[PDB]
């Protein structure tokens, strides 16, 4: 635990640690789900576990996937409200990266911008992280499929394959023995269908569960346009596979 | 929504309308010692003969970023400018550095101008009254 | 004590600590002398023992001219007084600018105990651990005028005061030995009791001494050697006395 | 900070009291072609007979000024700096839309108070630009485009001999002869001809005094 | 306007019909009397359905187009595509609260499954009107009377277009503005399509 | 009142030591080993790639950086403030030189900028000191090649050859023992990567290291062809395939 | 756990679990308003309030407890009186700037999106503390009725039924009896005698109490928020009675 | 943030121009601040060429009420001697303005300094009273009786800090104290002040001057005093004797 | 106490300033100085604090710094902080020449140096600047000075003074053996003795060492600086025989 001013600030301890940042990382797996991001040969696909435990809540209301812009799509791991904060200031830097510099912003880019914010609100004083991970997913002209990461240290990375959650460590491993056993670095599919089918019997491996047409949120990310699937979209992907 | 800055003129001047340079002897009267404008420069002078491009330089990012806070005001709610006014104003509290004039990082980082170079930043800017530590720090604190 | 940790707390018997402990560093420093004559005022202080290795063709004097007549002594912080000596040399020749005329000593007074007080109405400050000892002649008349200000902003008219460490023992020599019914009449009477007040601490009169007298008209004459020719004939009248 | 306005007065009582080029950018099938012509004139005296008109914001990114010359060439240089600095942030080869909107927004800020009227030219990994942009801040788009004195003489020879498929070497021979025909009809053009040539995929090649 | 600057002279033709909206205009940038660009495009796109052409001072309607656009795109990440209604709107705010300096008109036709397609007309001063079809520039002058008497309520596509080729034919023949290719836009529930017709066509009219 | 300051954040301990500085510096010990070595005709840059979870693009994220067409940096410690510090050097490298005398500014003066801004951020009460340590490698036409090393504290010195982070005192070691006045830069690089194969706990490959050399002008990578007083780059990154090449022979 | 000492003493700090203590102690003094349910018709929204009966000094005509923030938009809330007033008053300059740009009503979730942030932003910076009220609004607008329920962080859901103060719990279970008796729809009607019968079930505390019951429906009220009237209101309380 | 969050909600108001403080103040919509301020605030047009505009709207002739009243500044005399000051100026004017009592042209700042009107007579009458307000709140701080040069030298700055503005006006104070004896200051709105001995302003200033001159002494008695400004003003009447307990008006 | 040493702006009950005092204490962890004047120059020698061999000892600028022509620093403390004063200091100095064309007194600019180190001191906000600095300057108006300054921004004038890690015993010995008759090589001599005598390492090697010298002559009459170069270093220490 922490001791002495170092417990409602970031400074550094004795030991040279940021004691709120690694606080924000235990908030950000608080939620208790888990998201999965694949990139094919020509679309992205992103997956997040989607947990109704009250009869009374509308399920069409709840989402942690959110459009950024035309091509970009975002997944958020921890709180909600943070998570629409997130995603409110991401499509503010959208839109003006387009106004400003005449031609949409690239997922890499948008991902160092939100990890420079980050980074200004570990070293300010009176500002505090925001307790999320952030996951976009597009389908840049010059990179093709693109997933990239940040977190609230401020560090952000591009992957070829991300798994999130408190369950990630078994999705990791399995998305590696894949890859070891295919030697190609991403999915042979050519239908985005295909490689969401395959993420949904990547994810059903892993957890070791089975989900219904309510228990998954689907998002692709094509070379013109990022769409959410509906809950009729994935009963037939079930229903295929 | 405005693009060019607008309502530039003063519609009232004052001997007093700074506050920072007031006389001790006279409150009523501005300080020429303090001043170091070279003795000779009444304030009615700058209300005639101005280049028409000053005003609009000088209020120019000022407009556009009003412009874009109404905009975000109409499109997201309040609640987008009054956290973008208010981490701009914890950034620009936070920082005294009496010995430069220099913008911090993080104050570039939220203007989203970490890349960008105008001639403000190539041009920023002897004297025997005014040009120590202790006046910033009156000034700053309002002392 | 739990009160003394700003300069906004009350404490419950009604005193703010900081401004005490404003007091007690400057009680810390060298002492400071100021006496009122009949038609002259002398500031007399106390030097510190000189080291061999120090340079003495340039040593700041502890007496500073504010302006041509009107002469400041501190105690306490030497950095804070040149911020105050300068900030009232500023305000003398921007006063004298704004109205024609010269400061008066009981102005220039006032305007110190302002800025010390102004330095005391933030959080994010340090007030000056300084007392000040302002004297002169106001600019149109022969009437001495000698004023004593505090770190706190309060400032008190004197004919005979003593500011610094062991400032008890060359008050009360003041007291038994000056009366305001009869002040020195001539200058060499008021430089020889205030060199005899200050001998009652110093240790060695000879080079911890220094003499400034002013008189009216802003003449301002700083004694040089003298001092000695003072302790010399103190120490002998003394000594027949004895 | 920025641009002074100090003297604006002083200025103006001394003046009260009596006190005092061809350029032509051709797009062809697979890159642009920027050429200039090599005299620099104080009025009627010719002060340099080779001068290099051709000024670069990007390596494969290029452009030639009028009106102005300081205000020319203090703008190129300002948004050379700006798009530099903008690749490097991004990692990625800059665009001739990201020049284009640099220079119209500044342009536009000081609302035709600094003159330069430019001919940009670039490739990107998107294809070739080519625009045209005005000291009040409006940009146009073409494929053959002319600017300064000499224009006149350029757009004719542009549009006698221009066609939608030309090769690297027609593109080069037609801006040469354009350069040369505001050299000949035009008195404030003169001496060599500056070429600089860009492709898709190659290094952009600049030739000085291509034509002597 | 300002000296020395660019002045937009073109003709600008926007025409609702049943089925949707066409904006057509001219190709021809001028300077007084030399043509500085033969070819030009003068139908910006500020939304996908959205469309305007510009008058005035080029560098303040190029301003004002790329600030409503940035403006449509923040709209649109919150709350899908807008309506023509609030493209016009936001024009013709930022034209009347810069009317002190700037010169600027517009003419925005648009579609949305709401409205089915509308034309909105703002000129110089910045007030907005509704109608049916719109026409402006130099040479609109000369085809009012010709307009007036040949338009119809609900027309077809092809009708509409031969309207706009007739009237923007001698609009371009009686002024020394208009340039030589006619380019339309047509906005339809179907998608957006481009039109292009060559001075060899519609002189033959 | 109270809202219009704030108390500094760094304050000198009853000793006489400030620490913030001092944990500052604790944090950057704790960082990956970054390595550099100068030669006779150019420096060597070397640092371990770690990475996370093995999905991710070792590629994309680079822990060296080009801060002008002669400098280039590396850093042991915290990511971000690296990369601030580098986007803000780029600005300043821009801004203060390249604007005003029309040249690139040489390695000290961008170092000392650089140490400017690290103190200026110690000195603060709304903010925290950096916690990275930074070797900058440049080379000017009046000073030939130099290499840097900045702290957190500010402090800038130069160096012959040197090491930050976990292993850092057993590479001091080994390249005192190594370093010699008439090495050469094929010889620096084969040292650096001697000294990086005892720091590695992993795989010692191209894929988890990276490095680069301020050597001799580049002609190709300038980008365009025809001005023979123009140079191109003296800072090269070397690639993966030229690593293991490397890594093979000798 | 329930109390972490040592991070619970600034708005915006984390604890070593990654909690914010001030965000749940919010949410206790939440806990201990008056009960205030929301249920959702086939075509309307229905708010109900168990008020106390306060001293009859007070006058009955002027004094509600339902907040109306649009014509179309109905709120109640628990938890703090002047916060939950502020919040009420934000969200009637929200829709209002909305109707004025736009010149439609504002539709609920962008209206419920709007809130959020507001909320959500007093949990960023150690000046200011969260509010100390759970909302439930809704109303009616094109594509349909809506139903949220907002949290002291800034978290807000949709929900088929709502429910918040002391007796929540008890009347969650009455809500879900509700889903597992009327799968299908339910009506406006039905609505108020079901919020009536609920209030009824999860006011036993004892001091009288009255009921207060307003309701939005396109196919009753012409999407627009009324109170129910006085004989409808009685026909509700004779039913609850009966029902018990 | 509470105040941010209220400057960022929303039009009547603004069209009134009431959004702003200081038309709220100079309409006494909130309070009567625009009474409580020691330095006057003065109205200038939001245009480029304020200077310009006032001149051409200010030297246009429809209304003879609605123009600006100019000081009469026929002949005054200042001038001092072992006695104190002695000033003269003429009781000469008929236009509509039948009044009680004769029109003041000597403003009685306070009981011991007198001005002089002339130019503009509004500007004399509310600088001068600015003034004396000035010099009563520095008696009461200094406990003393402000000096004629420290009076002088604050309406010398008051004057410079609008010059160009379009004020037009002249003035002489003139005093007698114990420090400095008899004093004489003129100040212009130009920026000029002049301490003098012998002070003649007006259209008729020559010949009253050469008067002056012919018979001037230093030496000399209260009844010469005033006979020879009597006979200086009659040359081309009002006097007024300035000793050290005030000034006493000696009119006939 | 700890009571009263966590803000920069408390007087403690004694009256005193506990940041002031470690910002003072903090110099003794830094390399020796020692300033000598004598009657036709002053000398400035400071010790490195140099760990490793691979630390390039020919960028000599770690202790001496030029801030005019005329005026040259011995830095004793944190680098950086007094990085800023000394690029503060010639851009005061330039002022001064640009104003009046003349060069600027020593004592104008040490009394400039240290009233900012005493606003430092005086503002919750920032924290004493932790070095100290020995001047050497030559002007027309008291000739050849000598000042010291202290984070305090309290400053002084000597004849012959050291500041550093061994004050007193470095105090003694010029104490012991200063002479006002002494010229610029009997100063140079002292100050290496001194250094020598008083050092953590027997070694007093040329490259530990930083040397200047202000002397007048120069053209005709003009006053020039000499910093002495790692080979001068070497020659002179062989010369006295410390090598």
């Amino acid at each position: 635990s922490a001791a002495g001013y170092d417990r409602h600030i970031t400074i550094f301890s004795p030991e040279g640690r940021l004691y709120q940042v690694e606080y924000a990382f235990k908030a950000t797996n608080q939620t208790n789900i888990n998201s999965l991001a694949v990139r094919g040969k020509d679309c992205t696909v992103v997956i997040s576990q989607k947990k109704v435990p009250d009869k009374l809540l509308d399920p069409t209301t709840v989402s942690y996937i959110f459009c950024i812009s035309r091509t970009i799509g975002m997944v958020v791991n921890g709180p909600i409200p943070d998570a629409r904060n997130a995603a409110l200031r991401a499509k503010a830097e959208a839109a003006e990266f387009r106004y400003k510099y005449g031609y949409d912003m690239p997922c890499d880019v948008l991902a160092k911008r939100m990890a420079n914010l980050s980074q200004i609100y570990t070293q300010r004083a009176y500002m505090r992280p925001l307790g999320v991970i952030l996951t976009f997913v597009s389908v840049d002209e010059e990179l093709g499929p693109s997933i990239y990461k940040t977190d609230p240290a401020g560090y952000y990375v591009g992957y070829k394959a991300t798994a999130t959650g408190p369950k990630q460590q078994e999705i990791t491993t399995n998305l590696e023995n894949h890859f070891k056993k295919s030697k190609i670095d991403h999915i042979n599919e050519e239908s985005w269908e295909k490689v969401v089918e395959f993420a949904i019997t990547h994810m059903i491996d892993a957890l070791g569960t089975e989900f219904s047409k309510n228990d998954l949120e689907v998002g692709v990310a094509t070379k013109d346009k990022f769409f959410t699937l509906s809950a009729e979209n994935i009963e037939e992907r079930l229903v295929a596979i | 929504m405005n693009i060019v800055p607008q309502d530039t003129f003063k519609s009232q001047v004052s001997t007093d309308q700074d506050k920072s340079v007031l006389s001790s002897a006279v409150p009523s009267l501005p300080d020429t010692l303090r001043q170091q404008e070279g003795g000779a420069v009444p304030l009615s002078t700058q209300l005639n003969d101005r280049h028409p491009l000053e005003s609009t330089l000088k209020n120019w990012e000022t407009t556009q970023r009003q412009r874009q806070m109404e905009q975000y005001r109409q499109i997201f709610g309040i609640a987008e400018p009054m956290k973008r006014t208010m981490e701009m104003e914890i950034v620009n509290r936070t920082d005294f550095n009496p010995l430069s004039t220099n913008g911090s990082i993080h104050r570039d980082i939220l203007l989203n101008k970490e890349c960008s170079i105008d001639w403000e930043d190539v041009y920023p800017g002897s004297t025997m009254v005014g040009d120590d530590v202790h006046s910033k720090i009156e000034k700053q604190l309002g002392i | 004590s739990g009160y003394d940790r700003a300069l906004s707390i009350f404490s419950p018997d009604g005193h703010i600590f900081q401004v005490e402990y404003a007091l007690e560093a400057v009680k810390r420093g060298t002492c400071a002398v100021g006496v009122k004559g009949k038609n002259c005022v002398v500031l007399g202080c106390e030097r510190r023992s000189t080291l061999k290795l120090q340079d003495t063709r340039i040593t700041p004097s502890k007496v500073s001219k504010i302006d041509s007549h009107v002469v400041l002594s501190f105690s306490g912080l030497n950095a804070d007084s040149r911020i105050l000596i300068e900030k009232a040399r500023v305000e003398a020749q921007s006063h004298r600018l704004t109205l024609e005329d010269p400061v008066t000593v009981e102005y220039l007074t006032r305007y110190v105990a302002g800025v010390q007080q102004r330095y005391t109405q933030s959080g994010g400050v340090r007030p000056f651990g300084v007392s000040t000892l302002i004297a002169g002649f106001d600019p149109r008349d022969d009437e001495p005028k000698l004023y004593q200000t505090e770190p706190s902003g309060i400032y008190s008219s004197w004919s005979a005061q003593t500011i610094g460490r062991n400032s008890k023992t060359v008050r009360e020599f003041l007291e038994k030995n000056y009366d305001r019914k009869e002040p020195p009449a001539t200058v060499e009477e008021c430089v020889k009791l205030t060199v005899r007040s200050l001998l009652e601490v110093v240790q060695t009169g000879a080079k911890n001494i220094e003499i400034t007298v002013v008189k009216p008209d802003s003449d301002i004459v700083a004694l040089s050697e003298e001092i000695n020719q003072y302790v010399t004939q103190i120490e002998q009248e003394k000594q027949e006395q004895q | 900070a920025g641009l002074s306005f100090d003297n604006y007065q002083r200025n103006n009582f001394l003046a009260e009291n009596s006190h005092t080029t061809t350029i032509v950018g051709v797009k062809f099938n697979n890159g642009v072609v920027i050429a200039a012509d090599t005299r620099s004139t104080q009025g009627p005296i010719v002060a340099d007979k080779n001068c290099a008109k051709l000024h670069r914001i990007s390596p494969k990114i290029w452009c030639a000024g009028a009106g102005t010359a300081a205000d020319t060439e203090a703008v190129t240089q300002l948004i050379g700096s700006n798009i530099e600095l903008h690749s490097l942030y991004t990692s990625r080869e800059p665009r001739v839309v990201s020049a284009l909107q640099m220079l119209k927004q500044h342009l536009f800020k000081y609302q035709g108070h600094i003159g330069a009227y430019l001919i940009v030219a670039g490739v990107d990994p998107t294809g070739s630009h080519l625009f045209s942009i005005h000291a009040h801040g409006s940009t146009d788009v073409g494929y053959y485009l002319s600017l300064g004195s000499g224009s006149l003489a350029a757009m004719a020879v542009l549009e006698s001999h221009w066609k939608q498929d030309l090769t690297k070497e027609e593109a080069i021979k037609l801006a040469s002869d354009a350069i040369q025909a505001g050299i000949w009809n035009d008195l404030g053009s003169g001496s060599n001809v500056d070429v600089c040539v860009m492709e898709i995929g190659k290094d952009a090649e600049y030739l000085r005094n291509y034509t002597p | 306007l300002k000296k020395g600057e660019v002045s937009l002279g073109t003709s600008i033709m926007a025409v609702t019909f049943k089925d949707g909206v066409i904006l057509g205009a001219d190709s021809r940038t001028t300077t007084g009397a030399y043509i500085a660009n033969r070819v030009t495009d003068k139908l910006t796109r500020v939304h996908d359905k959205i469309w305007c052409c510009r008058s005035g001072s080029a560098a303040d309607t190029q301003a004002i187009a790329d600030i409503v656009q940035y403006h449509l795109e923040l709209y649109t990440s919150q709350y899908g595509t807008p309506s023509t209604e609030t493209a016009a709107s936001v024009f013709k705010e930022l034209c009347y609260e810069n009317k002190d300096n700037l010169t600027a008109g517009i003419i925005v036709a648009g579609y949305d499954d709401k409205n089915k397609g509308e034309v909105y007309t703002i000129p110089l001063g910045g007030s907005v009107h509704k109608l049916p079809y719109a026409i402006a520039g130099s040479g609109s002058t000369f085809i009012y009377g010709y307009c007036d008497k040949n338009f119809r309520e609900n027309m077809s596509k092809e009708e509409t277009v031969d309207f706009i080729k007739h009237s923007l034919s001698q609009a371009i023949k009686w002024d020394g503005s208009s340039g030589g290719v006619i380019r339309m836009v047509v906005l339809t529930a179907a998608g957006v399509e481009r039109l292009i017709f060559y001075p060899d066509e519609y002189e033959q009219l | 009142m109270t809202d219009r300051y704030s108390f500094s954040l760094t304050t000198f301990s009853p000793s006489g030591k400030l620490g913030q500085i001092d944990y500052a510096l604790t944090a950057v010990k704790q960082g990956v080993t970054s390595l550099g070595i100068k030669a006779t005709n150019g420096v060597v840059i070397a640092t371990e790639k770690k990475s996370s979870s093995p999905l991710a693009m070792s590629e994309t994220l680079s822990k060296v950086s080009l801060l002008t067409p002669d400098i280039g940096a590396v850093y042991s410690g915290m990511g971000p403030d690296y990369r601030v510090l580098v986007d803000k050097s780029r600005k300043v490298a821009h801004t203060s030189y390249k604007r005003i005398y029309g040249e690139y500014p040489p390695t000290k003066l961008l170092v000392s900028e650089v140490a400017k801004i690290m103190q200026e951020a110690t000195q603060s009460g709304g903010v925290r000191p950096f916690g990275v340590s930074l070797l900058i490698a440049g080379h000017d036409e009046f000073n030939g090649f130099s290499l840097y090393q900045v702290d957190p504290s500010g402090s800038y010195f130069p160096w012959k050859a040197t090491a930050i982070g976990k292993g850092s005192v057993a590479a001091k070691t080994f390249l005192e023992k190594r370093w010699n006045d008439e090495l050469e830069l094929e010889d620096a690089i084969h040292i650096a990567l001697l000294t990086l194969k005892e720091s590695v706990e992993g795989e010692f490959n191209g894929d988890t290291i990276e490095l680069a050399i301020i050597g001799d002008e580049n002609p190709d990578l300038l980008g365009y062809t025809g001005i023979p007083t123009d140079k191109g780059p003296r800072f090269r990154k070397l690639t993966s395939q030229e690593i293991n090449d490397r890594l093979e022979a000798l | 756990t329930s109390i972490g000492t040592g991070y619970d003493l600034s708005n915006s700090v984390f604890s070593p679990d990654g909690r914010n203590f001030q965000v749940e102690y919010a949410v206790k003094a939440v806990e201990n308003g008056t009960t205030s349910i929301g249920i959702k018709c086939n075509d309307g929204v229905v708010f109900a309030v168990e008020k106390l009966i306060t001293s009859k000094l007070l006058v009955p005509q002027k004094n509600v407890k339902i907040q109306v923030v649009d014509r179309h938009i109905g709120c109640v809330y628990s938890g703090l009186i002047p916060d939950g007033r502020h919040l009420v008053n934000r969200g009637r300059e929200e829709a209002a700037s909305f109707k004025k740009l736009y010149k439609t009503p504002i539709p609920i979730p962008a209206f419920a999106d709007r809130l959020g942030q507001y909320v959500q932003a007093h949990t960023l910076y150690n000046s200011v503390r969260p509010f100390g009220v759970s909302t439930i609004f809704g109303g009616v607008d094109k594509n349909g009725a809506h139903l949220y329920m907002l949290e002291p962080s800034g978290s807000y859901w949709g929900y088929k039924g709502a429910a918040t103060g002391k007796g929540r719990q008890s009347a969650k279970a009455e809500l879900e009896k509700l889903v597992d008796h009327h799968p299908e729809g339910l009506s406006a009607r039905e609505a108020v005698k079901q919020a009536a019968k609920i209030i009824y079930l999860a006011h036993e505390d004892k001091k009288d109490f009255e009921l207060e019951i307003s309701w939005c429906s396109l196919s009753e009220t012409n999407g627009l928020h009324k109170f129910v009237k006085g004989d409808l209101l009685q026909e509700a309380i004779d039913f609850a009675q009966k029902e018990i | 943030m509470q105040a941010i969050a209220d400057s960022f909600s929303v039009r009547l108001v603004k069209e009134l121009q009431y959004d702003n403080e200081q038309n709220l103040e100079s309409d006494f919509v909130t309070g009567a601040s625009q009474f409580q301020r020691l330095a006057p605030s003065l109205t200038v047009p939001p245009i480029a060429s304020p200077q310009q505009f006032l001149r051409a709207h200010t030297d246009d002739s429809r209304n003879p009420d609605c123009k600006i009243k100019i000081a009469h500044g026929t002949t005054t005399l200042a001038f001092r001697f072992q006695g104190g000051i002695i000033v003269a100026v003429d009781s000469r004017a008929a236009g509509n303005w039948v009044a009680s009592q004769t029109v003041k042209k000597v403003i009685e700042i306070n009981p011991f300094l007198l001005g002089t009107m002339a130019g503009g007579a509004a500007d004399c009458q509310f600088w001068e009273t600015w003034l004396g307000s000035q010099c009563r709140l520095h008696e009461l701080r200094e406990k003393e009786r402000i000096s004629v040069a420290a009076a002088s030298k604050i309406l010398s700055n008051l004057v410079y800090q609008y010059k160009g503005a379009g004020l037009s006006m002249g003035t002489m104070i003139c005093g007698y104290t114990r420090k400095e004896g008899p004093t004489i200051y003129y100040v212009d709105s130009d920026g000029t002040r002049l301490k003098g001995d012998i002070f003649c302003v007006g259209s008729g200033q020559t010949f009253a001057y050469g008067v002056l001159d012919s018979n001037y002494k230093w030496d000399l008695s209260v009844e010469d005093a005033l006979y020879l400004g009597k006979r200086s003003i009659l040359a081309a009447v009002n006097l007024y004797h300035v000793t050290e307990d005030g000034w006493i008006y000696h009119g006939n | 106490s700890r009571r009263y040493d966590s803000r920069t702006t408390i007087f403690s009950p004694e009256g005193r300033l506990y940041q002031v005092e470690y910002a003072l204490e903090s110099i003794s962890h830094a390399g020796t100085a020692i300033g000598i004047m004598a009657s036709d120059g002053i000398v400035l020698a400071a010790e490195r604090k140099v760990t490793s061999t691979l630390l390039e000892q020919d960028t000599s600028t770690e202790k001496l710094y030029k801030l005019n022509d005329k005026i040259a620093v011995a830095v004793a403390g944190l680098t950086a902080d007094a990085e800023i004063l000394i690029n503060t200091a010639r851009i005061h100095a330039q002022n001064y020449l640009k104003t009046y064309n003349e060069d600027i007194p020593v004592e104008i600019l040490v009394r400039r140096l240290s009233d900012i180190k005493q606003g430092y001191t005086q503002h919750g906000g920032l924290r004493p600047f932790g070095v100290s600095f020995i001047y050497a300057g030559y002007d027309d108006r008291y000739g050849y000075q000598l000042y010291t300054s202290n984070p305090s921004g309290n400053y002084t004038g000597w004849k012959a003074i050291s500041v550093g890690a061994n004050t007193s015993a470095a105090q003694t010995l010029l104490q012991m053996d200063y002479k006002d008759d002494m010229k610029v090589d009997d100063a140079i001599e002292l100050a290496l003795k001194t250094l020598s005598k008083t050092t953590d390492s027997s070694a007093l090697t040329y490259d530990r060492l930083e040397f200047a010298t202000i002397r007048k002559g120069a053209n005709d009459g003009e006053v020039y600086q000499k910093i002495f170069k790692p080979q001068e270093i070497k020659d002179i220490l062989v010369k006295t025989g410390i090598t």
